[PDB]
């Protein structure tokens, strides 16, 4: 029943332009929400906190030590 | 709708961006999200200079996406006011909170607009008698006036203005308005509840003959309502004023709450910070609010806003902006509130303009700076109490200590709202009679009295009155108890007569928790 | 006065400069004419050194950056939008900035022309018939009447498939990663039953 | 913006010549 419903979903990613100070600079993400649960490639979550008109501000719910530009 | 119809730019937490592409709103309009769960009223507070606005949101900003169109409603906040709202729950942008249907509106009137002029000023001081000895005794409240109950984190500003609501609320003849700024939402639970139970709040089609409006943006809010609620039950209490021309009564709490959520605000609107980490604009929007509240010639509205200070310290920039803008101020002390004094109002640090001897008659102003010149000497000798002790002071010295002792005692007074969780009785105690029995202790009537008969009794009488019954008490002595418990004649059961009379609850098989989560 | 409208908002102090030169040359209708021209300054820029050091030297005057930017964009069929433009980008030093007006100019046209990029990765070159029934599960993803573009690229590390890269959005519909999610839905039962 | 949308500017991609061809040659005795 797994293969039978499987469905690739669209997915909107974004790059990261900078990682420090518990924060990262996630470039794109225009459909994002403020206080959105986004999930890092990495495994590790985060809240897309603030919301700018060039990047969107994310906590690292977790050790960012996982997390690089890109 | 190309035109007139902007698109949110950037959120950072409360501070929504909004785009336009031309006809900026101007500064101070509300503006209204599309497409959000809940009804999410933006209020512009700048113009960023890129046909961008920069907006304060009076709800929850969770869920915004930066494509979301906004559109302008042309107007600033405008909340439903009139005969109506009496006994309506409004929050900030004037919905009914209270599950009563709509708002009854006369008119609809925005909550910015400009304070009242120079020559629109009345100048009056008649005394507002509340009935707690220290309020009426050392800063009478000026009827029309303005009243500022300092201190706080557990004083008891908010038991003192449920006291002021009590006692001059329903006395008073005009309308009252409670405007919860920032305090918690189960205290306006308890005041509406016990405003329904007290007939100055009615429900089905009398609500019309209920005297008292209520405007809630309390503590659960976001930083964008808290800053705007005070100036909604502003313009709910400057209807009855500049309208219907009558006196009313305008009770803020936490009017602290106000230029906290402002300085939420403006720490992501990106300005400068003030002093301890306040906003720049203290001041200016303390006073844009404060002096709303001010007694025009056709009409009066008498305020009583608690103003919470913050860690008990009096130089914080909040509270000393407060200062200046009040008649009479109750200063509440933590350190007259450990010792178990009730109201714990600072008598050396609570002022009024009324306390002048052209007003309030020469003999209650030489009792009160007479009793602030008793409690002054005695808070000169602190230290030496404290160190050297009292068996080496001088014989005037320990006069006053012992006199000082008795009018502590004297000024702390149980409360008619109190009694919930203290037992005593609440005395409302009328002015001639706290000035007279304030008379007595100063001159030196009962000296010979018990300090603890002071302690508790609202007037002369019942200090005499409790030593009676206190110095009964220590001489009070019954010979054998008189108990006749054993061999009660029919009156006492067997164990197991009143074990069978006790139903037997069953107990519904290990908490069924799977069987009411798979229903929903 | 009258200004049209672009197709998508953008960021501030070098996508402003952007669009305003999309309205202005939309106004003129000549909105290939200027990107070319701009392409044209940008490959001008990597050809030469004296053209560089006029946006990455602090001291060079402003005066004969200002002269030098009008006496070589006198002639030669260059814009009246263009030319003005290089003369304000040039006035106050911001040469440096059309590596990034450019781009905010060429998204904007790119939401005009009603064009939209897309990336297919794949492991084989594509046949014709997987092609033409391509385009067609890639069409579900774009959202108006756009004109999306179908590019190619080829990597072996899918199993065959396709990855649509939309710059913005990924479906991944590959086998590659079909089999590395079968493998993560089995070990969450074994563990279990 | 990002750096994906301007590495794709160090490839050429003009499609007409007809400014870089003259000016570079009015450049050097314009800085001369
Ligand atoms: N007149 C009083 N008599 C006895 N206790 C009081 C009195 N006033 C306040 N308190 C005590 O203060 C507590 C609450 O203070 P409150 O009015 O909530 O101040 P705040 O709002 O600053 O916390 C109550 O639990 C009560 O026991
Ligand atoms: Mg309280």
């Amino acid at each position: 029943e797994w293969e039978k419903s499987y469905q690739p979903p669209v997915i909107h990613l974004g790059r990261v332009l900078s990682v420090g100070d518990g924060i990262a600079r996630v470039y794109g993400l225009k459909s994002v929400q403020a206080g959105e649960l986004v999930c890092f490639d990495s495994g590790v979550k985060g809240m897309a906190l603030n919301l700018q008109a060039d990047h969107v501000g994310v906590v690292v719910f977790g050790n960012d030590s996982v997390i690089h530009q890109g | 709708p190309a035109i007139d119809a902007g698109y949110v730019s950037q959120v950072i937490g409360p501070v929504v961006d909004v785009r336009f592409d031309g006809e900026l709103p101007s500064i101070l309009s509300s503006l209204e999200v599309e497409g959000h769960s809940v009804r999410l009223v933006l209020e512009v507070a700048q113009h960023m200079g890129d046909n961008t606005v920069r907006c304060i949101a009076m709800d929850s900003t969770d869920g915004l996406v930066r494509g979301q169109k906004v559109v302008d409603t042309g107007s600033p906040i405008k909340v439903p006011v009139g005969r109506g709202t009496l006994g309506r729950i409004m929050n900030v942008i004037g919905e009914p909170v209270d599950e009563q249907g709509p708002i009854d509106a006369a008119d609809i009137w925005s909550i910015h607009r400009e304070a009242p002029e120079f020559t629109e000023q009345s100048t009056e001081q008649e005394i507002l008698v509340t009935g707690i000895k220290v309020v009426d005794l050392l800063a009478p409240y000026q009827r029309g006036g303005k009243i500022g109950l300092f201190g706080g984190a557990g004083v008891g500003k908010t038991v003192l203005i449920m006291e002021l609501i009590n006692n001059v609320a329903k006395a008073h003849g005009g309308f009252s308005v409670f405007a919860g700024v920032g305090e918690r939402t189960r205290e306006g639970n308890d005041l509406y509840r016990e405003m329904i139970e007290s007939g100055v709040i009615k429900l089905g089609a009398e609500r019309g003959n209920s005297k008292c409006t209520l405007v809630y943006g309390q503590m659960n809010e976001p930083p964008g309502a808290r800053a705007r609620v005070a100036l909604t039950g502003l313009t709910v209490a400057e209807y009855f004023r500049d309208i219907e021309g009558q006196d009313v009564l305008l009770f803020v709490d936490n009017i602290f709450r106000f230029t906290q959520a402002n300085s939420e605000v403006s720490a992501l609107l990106g300005r400068i910070p003030s002093a301890v980490g306040y906003q720049p604009t203290l001041a200016t929007d303390l006073g844009g609010l404060q002096e709303r509240i001010t007694t025009t010639t056709k009409g009066s509205i008498t305020s009583v806003q608690a103003v919470y200070v913050p860690a008990d310290d009096l130089t914080d920039p909040a509270p000393a902006t407060t200062f200046a803008h009040l008649d009479a101020t109750t200063v509440l002390s933590r350190s007259i509130a450990e010792l178990g004094i009730y109201p714990a109002v600072d008598p050396l640090d609570s002022t009024s303009r009324m306390l002048n001897p052209n007003v309030i008659g020469a003999e209650h102003y030489n009792v009160a700076r007479g009793v602030q010149k008793v409690l002054q000497d005695y808070k000169n000798l602190q230290d030496i109490i404290a160190i050297l002790g009292m068996d080496e002071l001088s014989e005037e010295d320990k006069l006053t200590v012992a006199r000082a002792r008795k009018i502590q005692r004297f000024l702390s007074q149980p409360f008619q709202v109190a009694e919930v969780f203290t037992g005593t009785p609440g005395k409302y105690v009328d002015l001639a009679d706290t000035i007279s029995g304030f008379q007595g202790v100063l001159t030196g009537k009962y000296d010979d009295l018990p300090e603890m008969a002071f302690y508790m009794v609202g007037d002369i009488k019942e200090v005499k009155e409790k030593a009676d019954k206190m110095a009964k008490d220590i001489a009070s002595r019954k010979e054998a108890d008189n108990k006749k418990v054993s061999e009660e004649l029919k009156d006492i059961p067997s164990l197991d007569k009143l074990v069978s009379e006790i139903k037997e609850v069953v107990i519904e098989e290990d908490d069924g928790l799977e069987e009411d989560f798979k229903a929903e | 006065l009258k200004l049209p409208t672009a197709p998508l908002q953008l960021s501030g102090t070098s996508a402003q400069i952007a669009t305003l030169l999309w309205q202005v040359a939309a106004k003129e209708n000549q909105l290939d004419k200027v990107q070319d021209e701009l392409y044209q300054f940008i490959e001008l820029f990597k050809q030469h050194s004296e053209l560089r050091r006029l946006a990455t030297d602090p001291f060079v005057p402003t005066l004969v950056r200002t002269k030098i930017i009008s006496s070589v964009l006198k002639d030669s069929g260059a814009s009246e939008i263009t030319k003005k433009l290089f003369e304000a980008l040039a006035d106050e030093g911001a040469l440096s900035a059309l590596l990034e007006v450019t781009v905010n100019y060429e998204e904007l046209m790119l939401a005009h022309k009603k064009e939209v990029y897309c990336t297919v990765i794949t492991a084989e070159p594509l046949d014709k018939l997987e092609r033409v029934e391509l385009t067609k599960k890639a069409e579900k993803f774009v959202d108006a009447g756009f004109k999306l573009v179908m590019q190619e690229k080829i990597d072996k590390k899918l199993l065959g498939g396709f990855v649509i890269e939309f710059s913005d959005r990924r479906v991944d519909m590959s086998t590659a990663k079909k089999v590395e999610e079968f493998n993560n839905f089995v070990n969450k039962l074994v563990l279990s039953i | 913006a990002d750096a994906k949308a301007l590495d794709e500017l160090r490839k050429p991609k003009f499609s007409s010549k007809y400014l870089i061809q003259h000016v570079s040659q009015k450049l050097i005795p314009a800085v001369k």
